[PDB]
């Protein structure tokens, strides 16, 4: 996946950031959650 | 004029002023992004 900026003007539209997207098996063997704002997984608020 | 609005049920409910805001109490988001107007007191 790539980014350019927000300003970016149509013209000149380049690559600036390169981003590797994968899925893991992630998996927490030794913990748990405390806090947990919305119910929908993968939302914004639970970044938090 | 009443004040901070805590709960509606209309007639909104208005703070109690004797002891609301509780200073305990704030909101708990740093990922909030609520947007809108917002209403803050203390």
């Amino acid at each position: 996946e790539f980014f350019d900026g927000r300003d970016a003007v149509a013209g000149a539209l380049a690559p600036e950031i390169v981003l590797y997207t994968e899925n893991v098996n992630l998996e927490t063997p030794d913990s748990h959650v405390v806090y947990k704002p919305e119910t929908s997984n993968n939302s914004h608020a639970n970044l938090g | 004029k009443e004040g901070l609005q805590i709960g509606k049920d209309e007639k909104p409910i208005y703070a109690d002023k004797t002891y609301q805001p509780e200073p305990q109490v704030g909101e708990e988001s740093w990922t909030d992004t609520d947007g809108t107007n917002e209403k803050f007191g203390g």
